[PDB]
């Protein structure tokens, strides 16, 4: 196929805080049609005068929308424990993140919840052949 | 003259780890620290004087600091400390404090309580002059069980480099 | 305690030493008949204060610890692997002759070994030789490995260890045929060399005494090159692909003249061999074991440090006086580092007479080529092989979480609330980790698309042969690079013009 | 240690064998700990002459 | 042939494990330095260790499961055993063919 733009496949790996006990990693399902959108570059230009650049610093985004696992609290998708995220797009490529942080919660009725991870950097797979 | 590069300092008795020997107890097997007697050819025994540094740092766990004022108040006698710290002249206090953590629930917040503690304590050391570096790698939760390995970095008897950052510990004639 | 008061318990560990006990260091060499130690068994020693009892006075490891204990004292333990001497073993015997008598008052000084075996009298006018010899005898280190004694002003040094170890003093500096300010006027030494080296203790077993007991550091206090080939066939056999590894590096020397240090060497990757002149005052052991407790003590934790240099890479334990001819002349310095040898030199310019104090110079071992003949780079900094070494334990450390758990190849779409995972997500997983390690492990890389590959054996194994769960990691990378090679080209320009 | 299966409430009608619980009756089982107090701190003390910052 | 320990002490540790960790978990192996852990038991450190690696490859080949020490720590204190390749001893099929179908243990508390 190689000619299908959708994702494939969502691990979340959570790690509790006041426990360190490691869960997952647990495969996850997307609520809606909607993908995970990414950002890698951790510098972020802004224009200045006649061509130049003032070049400002960031993390690298993530934005996430997944279903609950019934099995998980939901606190651990709202900013109380680390994630590590992995999604692979059915094209081939991978986009792994470790050692994330929910950065901005926000009410989810307890199935849908849209996670917004940033982390220092994420990782880009590019399926086989690349320059 | 030339004969003079040793120092005419001494070495007083040291406290010793498992000087005592151990005492088993169906948890484990602690220290039971004490000093050390080394015997001689010809009766006359005499105490041991080696390990300075360690010496300070069990004197500094294993004795009781004085405790903090609250409403309830301690019975006279109960109120931890050493009378002899009325003397000295640095303005400091001797012992530590690791036993008088205020106990909590999750553990880990007693485990960083300690660690700073232990590690408020042990920098005495420094103070005094007699290591540099002193750290505390305290990491665990288990059930209680906890475990606090401690360096303690030492110099030698003769400046051997030159052009450092700090500046020579005072006491540097223990070895550390 | 009954009588505490509060409730935290502490429990301190019985004994210290903890921060060590993953650098052990084991030296090897011979011992006298003296000691009560049990030979060909590695037992480790803990103190200094009972190696003289334990090995024998004055043998060759009794020393080669001596000097590993005054190099670092803590952050290592040290494990002696005693080896008692030949059968057929002709003990080397040198002669110093005196003659007097002297003139007027002064000091002798002669220098043996290396300076803690230094030895200073006072001679007065009109002493004869013999008297000089007697008192020369009777102020002689115990330690030294010599024994030694005195009949007519005549000096005889009997080594304590029968073999080749015996033939390695020839420069004595004495203070006695010169116009220092202290010379018996009319005292004059003369060196001899009777008798000569013998047959050497070739064991050969070290599968039977160290076998899982995987160290750090090996240090051979001996020059016999097949006892060196034998401790590289063993290190050898610790890094191979077969059984588990117990990842090691030796370090011996080899002393002579030019031509005859550039035979003794070969590809052997896990040594390093240290090229000493046919002239060296130290005893060669004693540099050695210094060099080699230094490399163990210092590169526990950090591994990609590089022994070399007059901080890094100094010998404190070691005092030479410098000498009219500086040893390797500077092309056989060169000679010696493009063939993977170790050399030490002196690190202050003191002039003749004038202690100082040996450091070395390019911690390299001695690998040039590859295999299939094929010259490379890889292995010849010392710190390459150490970080080899990390490098596998800490990939392996951390492939531990894919142990157990589901893999779906073949579908590659766990469903959902499975836990498993597939080649492609595990092969993304290593790939971070590996450009995460980027700065302590590696170097950049060159192409991370085609350098780490993850296939799975249904994919290498012929058809119908594969067992499901079984993978390949196939890794290719680079230890950190460390220098430039920057290119001046500095021209001048009197014409200007902006 | 474990609120899931520490708290179990269950009612008479599925204790009982069938055709013998009560309406109304519960079965409420907990299984707790009184707060625990101090630690068992192991200490391991060792010093270091070498230095290699 | 040279086991310090008692060997029915290590048997029984090993069964009780093995029925405390997957009676309600019936897929994973007793195997590895966290699952597979006799902490009961503690053995004397030593280098030389029983089976050499040539006749542990040759027992795990046979269907036998083979147990190693988790620290091999010179010579300062205990160690707890470790047990290898939580296999059975099924090493041919009913008829005669070789087949790995019930090699493990767990394939077996899977099939029940």
């Amino acid at each position: 196929c190689n000619k299908q733009n959708g994702v494939k496949n969502i691990l979340i790996t959570f790690t509790d805080c006041d426990t360190q006990e490691v869960i997952g990693p647990i495969s996850h399902e997307q609520p809606d049609d909607t993908l995970p959108t990414y950002k890698n570059c951790a510098w972020t230009n802004t224009a200045l005068t006649n061509g130049y650049v003032q070049r400002s610093a960031s993390n690298a985004t993530m934005t996430l929308p997944v279903v609950r696992d019934l099995r998980v609290p939901l606190a651990f998708y709202q900013g109380c424990a680390q994630v590590d995220v992995q999604v692979e797009k059915f094209d081939g490529t991978v986009m792994t993140l470790t050692e994330g942080a929910v950065v901005e919660p926000e009410e989810s009725d307890g199935r849908s919840v849209t996670m917004n991870i940033v982390a220092s950097e994420i990782d880009e797979l590019l399926p086989p052949g690349s320059l | 003259c030339t004969v003079d590069v040793a120092d005419r300092r001494k070495r007083f008795w040291t406290t010793q780890i498992a000087a005592c020997g151990t005492s088993s107890d169906d948890c484990g097997d602690c220290a039971r620290p004490g000093l050390q007697l080394m015997c001689n050819g010809q009766g006359q025994v005499t105490v041991s004087t080696d390990n300075y540094a360690v010496g300070l740092a069990l004197n500094i766990l294993l004795t009781d600091a004085s405790k903090a004022d609250t409403g309830c108040g301690w019975t006279p006698g109960n109120r931890g400390g050493f009378w002899g710290d009325s003397f000295r002249s640095d303005n400091l206090r001797s012992g530590s404090k690791i036993r008088q953590v205020p106990t909590r629930t999750s553990m880990r917040e007693t485990v960083s309580l300690i660690r700073a503690y232990a590690l408020d304590d042990l920098k005495k050391l420094v103070t005094y002059g007699v290591a540099k570096s002193v750290d505390v790698d305290l990491t665990y939760r288990g059930s209680n069980k906890i475990d606090m390995t401690v360096i303690i970095q030492g110099v030698d008897g003769n400046e051997s480099r030159v052009g450092l950052t700090g500046e020579r510990i005072s006491n540097a004639w223990v070895w550390s | 305690d009954a009588l505490s008061d509060g409730f935290v318990r502490l429990c301190i560990d019985p004994s210290l030493n903890f921060f060590g006990e993953g650098c052990k260091i084991l030296v090897e060499g011979q011992m006298t008949d003296d000691g009560s130690a049990t030979p060909d068994a590695v037992t480790c020693v803990t103190s200094e204060l009972d190696i003289i009892e334990r090995f024998g006075q004055g043998s060759v490891l009794t020393e080669s610890l001596r000097k590993v204990f005054c190099t670092c004292k803590s952050g290592v333990s040290v494990y002696a692997l005693p080896r008692e001497d030949a059968a057929a073993g002709v003990k080397a015997v040198y002669t110093l002759t005196i003659a007097g008598p002297a003139t007027t008052d002064g000091r002798v000084q002669l220098y043996m070994g290396e300076a803690e075996y230094a030895v200073d009298i006072g001679v007065d006018a009109g002493d004869t030789a013999t008297d000089i010899a007697a008192a020369i005898v009777a102020a002689i280190s115990p330690d030294f490995p010599y024994a030694a004694t005195a009949a007519a002003g005549v000096i005889t040094l009997t080594a304590r260890n029968a073999g080749t170890i015996g033939n390695h003093l020839s420069v004595i500096y004495t203070n006695l045929g010169s116009c220092t300010s202290v010379t018996p006027e009319g005292v004059t030494v003369t060196f001899a060399q009777t008798t000569a080296g013998s047959v050497n203790p070739t064991p050969n077993d070290y599968a039977t005494v160290v076998n899982e007991c995987c160290f750090a550091v090996y240090v051979l206090s001996s020059d016999d090159t097949d006892w060196q080939e034998n401790l590289r066939d063993w290190i050898r056999s610790a890094w191979d692909c077969s059984k588990p590894q117990c990842f090691g590096h030796g370090y011996v020397f080899n002393k002579g003249t030019l031509g005859q240090v550039l035979a003794d060497g070969d590809n052997s990757a896990e040594l390093s061999r240290l090229a000493l002149p046919t002239t060296y005052p130290v005893l060669p052991y004693l540099t050695n074991a210094a060099y080699g407790a230094l490399s163990a003590c210092s590169t526990c934790n950090n591994p990609e440090l590089n022994i070399q240099g007059q901080t890094f890479g100094l010998l404190s334990c070691i005092n030479m006086p410098e000498s009219c001819t500086p040893g390797w002349t500077f092309g056989e310095v060169t000679q010696l580092q493009a063939n993977g040898f170790v050399v030490s030199g002196p690190s202050t310019t003191s002039g003749q007479g004038n202690y100082t104090s040996p450091y070395i110079y390019n911690d390299v071992t001695n690998y040039l080529r590859d295999e299939k003949n094929r010259p490379n780079a890889t292995f010849r900094d010392a710190s390459s092989r150490r970080l080899a070494a990390a490098t596998g334990v800490a990939l392996a450390e951390f492939l531990q979480q894919f142990n157990g758990l589901a893999v779906f190849t073949k579908n590659t779409n766990i469903r959902t609330g499975i836990i498993g995972t597939n080649p492609r997500l595990m092969l993304g997983k290593i790939r971070k980790w590996a450009q995460d390690n980027v700065g302590t492990l590696f170097s950049e890389f060159d192409n991370i698309n085609e350098d780490i590959q993850l296939l799975t054996d249904f994919e290498v194994q012929p058809k119908c042969v594969g067992q499901p769960g079984i993978f390949h990691l196939n890794m290719r990378y680079r230890p950190p690079v460390r220098g430039a090679r920057i290119n001046v080209n500095m021209a001048p320009a009197l014409f200007d013009n902006c």
